[PDB]
RNA sequence: UGGACCGUCGUAAGACUAACUUAAGCGAAAGCAUUUGCCAAAGAUGUUUUCAUUAAUCAAGAACGAAAGUUAGAGGUUCGAAGGCGAUCAGAUACCGCCCUAGUUCUAACCAUAAACGAUGCCAGCUAGCAAUUGGGUGUAGCUACUUUUAUGGCUCUCUCAGUCGCUUCCGGGAAACCAAAGCUUUUUGGGCUCCGGGGGAAGUAUGGUUGCAAAGCUGAAACUUAAAGGAAUUGACGGAAGGGCACC
RNA sequence: AAUGGAACGUGUAUCAUGAUGCAAGCUUCU
């Protein structure tokens, strides 16, 4: 027989939650975790949650190139109105990758699994799109399909070095740039004319251990 | 590695789940799982066919966004939510007017996103086959 | 993946000279004749690594089946279930310095 | 009598394909036989954008945008008005025809 | 000749013991009594010793089994799944 | 009335049939 | 009854591959859309390889054979025959709304049937333009990808087979709708071969035989009934099928 | 009948021989 006065809005603190390192702007917000009781912990009320956030608009890149790629933080340690906020994933928007697959083209998906050199074992899935040649009678160019099973072996090959570059962090500076979406289509060219490449969706599910100190290298 | 100064710009996350026959703008802890005030449509009108109204919407995005704002979330992130499934997966009619309102409410946005789960290949649709007529 | 000793075996059934089976095969390989050794992945613990060490010694090079008795009694043709090969002059073969 | 040389929908050298459900009916059709129409729609709709971009901090933003593919039986497609009944000359004519542009994708 | 198109091995139990049951009978009785091939010796001379144990009579490896079936169709699948999960935990 | 709720009938009136006859076999 | 419903996060279970995905492919056909590995198959192309008429098509017989239904397990998430419910409605027993059983799924067995349909047997030749479309090949002194350029690859461009179709015309057929096959079906004829129909109902029933665990399925009458029956196009009438107009009934 | 806590050597991760926390100390077809 609990029975809690009311307003419970007026009972529920203050938090700040930030960002990470190298994105641009560490401070992501302030939002409002219940008070600290001895009858309840806050701070892990605080830690197990994952928020998801379009890097675009963290990025404040005001025409955006980068409108689509969703990205997602996991709010580790809590200290003094402070969270940290590391990677966790990164997927895409719905719109980008539905507006773009208009009949008229093989569609191609490349599978890696592969471990960072903390022991982080993400599945990055890499999604081809394919080109119509310039003046192009044809009006519905497909592959051949041993063209579409050599670009999943190339795909793979490349995704398999990248991932193992150093840790999350080199692996996401890879995705900022997309460097990754360069080297698949100076590649995948050879064999087959291509259109939009990216890296899609990424989830990490593996994470190591808290591992505390190199975590808070992220911290600002 | 610029720093952090205090002072606003400060977000939380919106989490609009606006679907047919009723949307919900449920407020939340930008990390997710800790709110403030959810806030329906629903106790907003009592008609049963109007909880899901963009007139119900934007009275129940009004009533949230004082809450937020007096207790210091000045600004939020925007996350919208179709049912997206083996369901309609349309986004439901107050999903722009909740949008659109807690905007006008000085409350400051960056990021509207559509999470609507989208099924790479999901069972049987209800209705078996012969398909709900009328 | 493999394929590839049914090829192989019925080349050195046609052409070349076999002994198969423990007590010859052992003889060949004490004698030198036995240029390989095929042991099958059944054959009693024991004689898995006897047939090894014969050939390690002899420096003969043994060649470990993907399959059964059945399977290798078959591939040279014999009704037989063959649990050791030797094969002692194979006349048209890159066979004999192979490694399945 | 054979009315529709397609039989159904265009499914010579194939004849089963396997079916998507019908986003109004939940009903059963192969592929070749639905009626698809693509919408495309912001999703802030028509009067909200000049209110939500004041409102909104961002130069500018450039509104995300809805998609889904619909797929309709012909019983659905028919009652809602998507096709409305043709031509013994005319259900032979592929065509379209528009006019002015901008696709109706209302209510 | 072939004695009898249907029954086989189940004429034992005739007359008694209703139809249906004597078809379930015929497959099982098939499979026990039955000569597989030894893993270990690659000869087909396993045949039941008793319920759950086969016994190849040469080599003399005895491997225990199910009790109709030297393989049973749970057990192929167990011993696939544990042995995957063995290579991804060790690399 | 259709072709298949007619052979229904006369499907559904064969096993009535099969039982009366099963009863004098 | 307050914590559904909902949000968020993870996880369990079973199912399934939206969009991409087609007048596009494969497979003898039923049927076959996630990734990857293995095993073997098929087809087009190509082959100055071989064989040297082996072939073509088929009662019987056999192989495969969606779904429901059925036997035994696993599995049961979802949908969901039956049941019981709320409205609607004279009735609802239904459409509609809820709960949901057998069933869906998978495995070992049945069954042998469906609009198993492209309503169109299969194999061969011949009889019309165009552009798609699947695949291979000949030329590419074409664009792009690169190594100092190449060599390679993909696409277009050109040319050609064999595939599936379309469009518009027949240059024939047809009663027409249509059909590049439904043409060459003759002027009572045309390669070869099977199967099926010879008024409509009774009737895919009776009866017996057969197969099946059973449900059923195959083979399949007649008595008797009856002057029409079917398909087509045409014009009207009529729509709670679709678009325009026109009038202060 | 080998519990708990540490002590020899190792090494990764963190920082310029030492410290720091986590791994290791021990025989794998037969």
């Amino acid at each position: 027989g609990k029975k809690k006065v009311v307003d419970p809005f007026s009972r529920k603190d203050w938090y700040d939650v930030k960002a990470p390192n190298m994105f641009q702007t560490r401070q992501i917000g302030k939002t409002l975790v219940n008070r600290t009781q001895g009858q309840r912990i806050a701070s892990d009320y605080l830690k197990g949650r994952v928020f998801e956030v379009s890097l675009a608009d963290l990025q404040k890149d005001i025409d955006p190139e980068r409108s689509f790629r969703k990205f997602r933080l996991i709010a580790e340690d809590v200290q003094d109105r402070n969270v940290l906020c590391n990677f966790h994933g990164m997927d895409l928007t719905t719109d980008k990758y539905r507006s773009m697959v208009k009949k008229w083209q093989t569609l191609i998906e490349a599978i890696v699994e592969a471990k960072t050199v903390d022991g982080y074992l993400l599945r990055v899935f890499c999604i081809g799109f394919t080109a119509k040649d310039q003046q192009s009678q044809r009006k519905t160019c497909y592959a051949q399909q041993s063209q579409v099973r050599k670009i999943r072996a190339r795909m793979t090959d490349i995704i398999t070095n990248e991932v193992s570059g150093a840790d999350l962090k080199q692996l996401v500076n890879k995705l900022a740039l997309d460097s990754i979406a360069k080297d698949i289509e100076k590649s995948c060219q050879r064999i087959y004319p291509l259109h939009d490449v990216y890296i899609r969706k990424v989830k990490v599910l593996k994470k190591p251990r808290f591992d505390v100190s190199k975590l808070l290298e992220l911290h600002g | 590695g610029p720093q952090v100064r205090d002072g606003e710009i400060v977000f939380g996350v919106a989490h609009i789940y606006a679907s047919f026959n009723d949307t919900f703008v449920h407020v939340t802890d930008l990390s997710g799982r800790e709110t403030i005030a959810r806030v329906t449509g629903g106790m907003k009108v009592k008609a049963d066919r109007d909880e899901a109204s963009p007139y119900a919407a934007m009275l129940a995005a009004q009533d949230v966004a004082e809450k937020c704002k007096t207790l210091g979330i000045t600004a939020l992130h925007i996350k919208l939510r179709a049912t997206g499934g083996n369901k309609t997966k349309t986004p439901g009619p107050g999903a722009q007017s909740a949008l659109r309102a807690l905007a006008r409410s000085s409350m400051k946005i960056g990021r509207i996103e559509d999470v609507t789960p989208i099924p790479s290949d999901s069972t049987r649709r209800k209705g078996g086959r012969r398909g709900r007529r009328l | 993946a493999l394929e590839s000793t049914n090829a192989r075996l019925a080349l050195v059934m046609k052409s070349g000279k076999y002994c198969l089976g423990y007590k010859q095969t052992l003889k060949t390989l004490r004698q030198g004749k036995a240029k390989l050794v095929l042991i099958a992945s059944n054959t009693p613990a024991l004689r898995k690594s006897e047939i090894e060490y014969y050939a390690m010694l002899a420096k003969t090079e043994v060649q470990h089946y993907s399959g059964t008795n059945i399977e290798l009694g078959t591939a040279c043709g014999k009704y037989f279930r063959v649990c050791t090969l030797s094969i002692t002059d194979p006349g048209d073969s890159d066979i004999i310095r192979s490694l399945e | 009598t054979k009315k529709r040389r397609n039989g159904g929908r265009n499914k010579h050298n194939r004849g089963h394909v396997k079916p998507v459900r019908c986003t109004n009916c939940a009903r059963c059709v192969p592929k070749d036989k639905a009626i698809k129409k693509f919408v495309i729609r912001n999703i802030v709709e028509a009067a909200a954008v000049r209110d939500i971009t004041e409102a909104s901090i961002w130069d500018s933003y450039v509104l995300p945008k809805l998609y889904a593919k619909l797929h309709y039986c012909v019983s659905c497609a028919i009652h809602s008005k998507v096709v409305r009944n043709r031509s013994r000359e005319a259900r032979r004519i592929r065509t379209p025809p528009l006019r002015s542009f901008p696709k109706d994708m209302a209510r | 000749a072939k004695r009898t198109k249907k029954v086989g091995i189940v004429g034992k139990y005739g007359t008694r013991y209703g139809a249906s049951l004597r078809k379930m009978v015929k497959k099982m009785e098939i499979t026990q009594h039955s000569k597989y091939t030894c893993s270990f010796c690659g000869k087909d001379s396993m045949k039941r010793a008793v319920v759950g144990i086969w016994s190849c009579k040469r080599c003399k490896r005895t491997v225990a089994g199910g009790a109709w079936v030297y393989s049973t169709t749970a057990a192929a699948s167990v011993r696939s799944a544990v042995r995957r999960l063995r290579e991804t935990k060790e690399q | 009335m259709r072709a298949k709720w007619r052979k229904k009938r006369m499907r559904r009136l064969k096993r009535k049939r099969r039982k009366m006859r099963a009863r004098s076999k």
